[PDB]
RNA sequence: GGGGAUGACCCCAGGCGGUAGGGGAGCGUUCCCGAUGCCGAUGAAGGCCGACCCGCGAGGCGGCUGGAGGUAAGGGAAGUG
RNA sequence: GGUGGAGCCUGGGAGUGAGGGCGCGAGCGAUAACGUCCGCGUCCGAGCGCGGGAACAACCGAGACCGCCAGCUAAGGCCCC
RNA sequence: ACCGUGAGGGAAAGGUGAAAAGAACCCCGGGAGGGGAGUGAAAUAGAGCCUGAAACCGUGGGCUUACAAGCAGUCACGGCCCCGCAAGGGGUUGUGGCGUGCCUAUUGAAGCAUGAGCCGGCGACUCACGGUCGUGGGCGAGCUUAAGCCGUUGAGGCGGAG
């Protein structure tokens, strides 16, 4: 009939504890603050699971605009010439190269530029 | 190397502390000449501490004078729960807290 | 020895260095196979060409390993008395870099 | 079929319909559970440790909260009611039913009824070499009348008789040899 | 739903935010079986730490601790989380 | 009837039995109130968690099984932050 | 033990070791207490002396710290430090992005409404008899009392008012 929980709660309150990095001064052993820290801490970095992505969506966005608007030209033109296209669309890596080799990227630039007027 | 160490001390954690703090990581001989000379309280029990520690030392763990504090801290331990007044009802106590001395002597 | 090709999505810009890649549970299980996967960015040996003037030709690289979620934990929460929890998922199989 | 007659290179007998048939599980245990569970017993926590004392719930307004439940070493809270029937008696055509089936489990040894007689353990000892094995580790004791004195007492002892015995007996995965009258106990099934 | 060998595999349909709350399914916890079950002084348990398993509640496992246990591959029981 | 997937009866197990917010049609009310009263749609429900309108449940778009370094659009925006 | 005048209330405190062999002597010291030596299987087993975890205070190190907001953080990247599961991770963070705790009860909740200062152990839908619907299963007529007898284990069997 004894129903000694013991080691068993220690034992998930240290579980919880290594949850606990070692963040905050404090929560860094508040054995429930830590846990509550914790629930914030996760809720959170899922939240940020998928948010990630798009911050991306930018930073290319940007290393991209250095290179189109170098050259001469907004994405809106970009863009669109780009999407004349037919054979190739590809955004993601582009300035990536833009930077990584000037001359690829020029050339893209080109065929691009062109794309359009 | 060998060491200096009390419990059951009745003083200071603290106060204790700042003893020590400043005779620290010096001298053998000169901080002796800091327990000596300086103020405050557990002064005394510290310089005691050290006076044990070096016997101690070229005692039985071996070249005198090249001997100077390596390390030194307390640690508080044992309480004295002492009981006064109720709250004109309720105790209220407060605890003298006992001290542990604890103090490194390492030749040069 | 690099070049930017892409595959069931991006995964793009690799050589040799084998770039763990997707699940694609149809051809992989092939242990050490060749796979041809279509260009579409000839930067080589400093000279670059359009991504479809390549759409025609491309690589294969060899089928190499299985990698298996590498951990990753999301605790599923929300004050509105909402607990759930599991761990990743993502797997996939490694492919060293095959060039022609 | 079957049926083999001990004294070894003596006879054969017949196995019956009745332990012959096919088998009921679910009934089985159920036997089993009837019978550790008429047989258990009871426990309890302390009706006056648990509401004896005089308990003062200390008013209100001053900075607290309030014999009762929940502070520490007494209450309980719903314990081993000593107050709680520990009987469980399944049911006569149940029970009988199951020491039933579960036997014909058993068939899956025949004591011929010249044994009722031999009177020393090591006589057993004796018979043992007649037929050792680790089934014979099983080993269950039936006798059909009044026990196969000695018998009843070795690194195995018990001893049924051709009438009381049953799946508690031995259903319980084990393997045996019951004297003839204790076929009787077929009778009776 | 289309076959399923026990898995499982495949197609699509087909969604899958969720409190009161209603239905399924698992997890470890100290006990009674040792359903032709027993490990351990070259460690029982609990402790102390960890970039293999589980969706998970948990597992395993390796290291150091500490002195004596106690597990149960399966069902039963409950002062259980 | 294009539909597809709710529909009906029998029975066990339920919760809440007092919300409010908006648009619209009435009351009342100084056509006064993030007032209330009923009504017709939705909304919100401690997660109808993301976008935005600054920030703002909650009003316009929107249904969130899970994939950080993909792509097309809502509403809403594109001199700068 | 103790507050109560009184009637009355009513704690908390078990474990070292195999057995003391419990710690001569030497060492600093007013001493306790600390160091040696001896037991010894260990004494970071040492006398409130098994296993003695958390809270919390200390002592050494890595990193980090003076134009800066926030619990939190977490997504990115960089610098420096360790590579007992090495060309990948470990810890720490400068910057930068986005980001209102947790629980009750609420039309509605950061909450400035409540709840709670820290950690460890206690702690709350059960039992019994009824009845009920579900079902697993034994016969369809199905079924059992009180008892009598049988009992390492101690074995169930027989009882036919209802």
């Amino acid at each position: 009939p004894r129903a000694k929980t013991g080691i068993v709660r220690r034992r998930r309150h240290k579980k919880v504890l290594k949850r606990a990095k070692g963040f905050w001064g404090s929560r860094s052993k508040q054995y429930r603050n830590a846990f509550q820290t914790l629930l914030n801490a996760a809720t959170y970095e899922y939240r940020d699971r998928r948010n990630k992505k798009r911050d991306f969506r930018r930073l290319w966005i940007q290393r991209i605009n250095a290179g189109a608007r170098l050259h001469g030209m907004n994405y809106s033109t970009f863009i669109n010439g780009l999407k004349r296209a037919n054979i190739d669309l590809n955004r993601k890596v582009l300035a990536d190269i833009a930077a990584r080799e000037p001359e690829a990227f020029k050339a893209l630039v080109d065929a691009s530029r062109n794309a359009r007027q | 190397e060998a060491k200096a160490i009390a419990r059951y001390v009745r003083i200071s954690p603290r106060k204790v502390r700042l003893v020590v703090d400043l005779i620290r990581g010096k001298s053998l001989e000169e901080a002796r000449n800091i327990l000596r000379y300086t103020n405050k309280r557990g002064a005394y029990f510290v310089a005691k501490v050290l006076e044990s520690a070096a016997a101690n030392a070229v005692n039985n763990h071996d070249l005198e004078d090249r001997l100077y504090v390596k390390a030194a801290y307390v640690d508080e331990g044992p309480a004295l729960k002492r009981v006064l007044p109720r709250a004109r009802g309720r105790a209220d106590i407060i605890k003298k807290r006992t001290s542990h001395i604890t103090v490194i002597l390492g030749e040069k | 020895m690099f070049a930017i090709i892409q595959t069931g999505g991006k995964q793009y810009r690799v050589s040799e260095g084998d770039v763990i890649r997707v699940e694609s549970l149809q051809g992989e299980a092939g242990d050490k196979v060749e796979l041809k996967a279509l260009f579409v960015g000839g930067e080589q040996t400093v000279f670059g060409e359009d991504a479809g003037k390549y759409t025609v030709q491309a690589e294969v690289v060899e089928h190499g390993r299985g990698k298996k979620i590498y951990i990753r934990k999301y605790k599923s929460g929300v004050q509105y008395r909402r607990r759930t929890g599991h761990r990743q998922n993502f797997t996939a199989i490694k492919i060293l870099g095959i060039q022609g | 079929m079957e049926a083999t007659i001990y004294d070894n290179t003596d006879g054969e007998v017949d196995l019956p319909d009745v332990f012959e048939t096919p088998v009921r599980s679910d009934l089985i245990g159920k036997a089993v559970r009837a019978a550790q569970a008429n047989r258990k017993q009871d426990y309890g926590s302390d009706e006056y440790a648990g509401l004896r004392t005089p308990a003062e719930s200390f008013g209100s307004g001053r900075g607290q909260a309030h014999r009762v439940p929940q502070a520490v070493k007494g209450r309980s809270a719903h314990p081993p009611k000593t107050e709680k029937d520990r009987s469980l008696d399944l049911n006569d055509k149940e029970r009988q039913l199951a020491v039933r089936s579960a036997l014909a489990a058993t068939a899956d040894v025949v004591v011929s009824d010249d044994f009722e007689d031999l009177v020393k353990t090591q006589e057993v000892v004796s018979l043992l070499e007649a037929l050792d094995v680790h089934a014979d580790i099983d080993r269950l004791f039936v006798t059909s009348d009044e026990p196969s004195t000695a018998a009843r007492n070795l690194a195995g002892a018990d001893v049924a008789t051709a009438s009381e015995v049953n799946t508690e007996d031995l259903a319980p995965g084990r393997l045996t040899v019951f004297t003839e009258s204790a076929l009787a106990e077929v009778a009776e099934r």
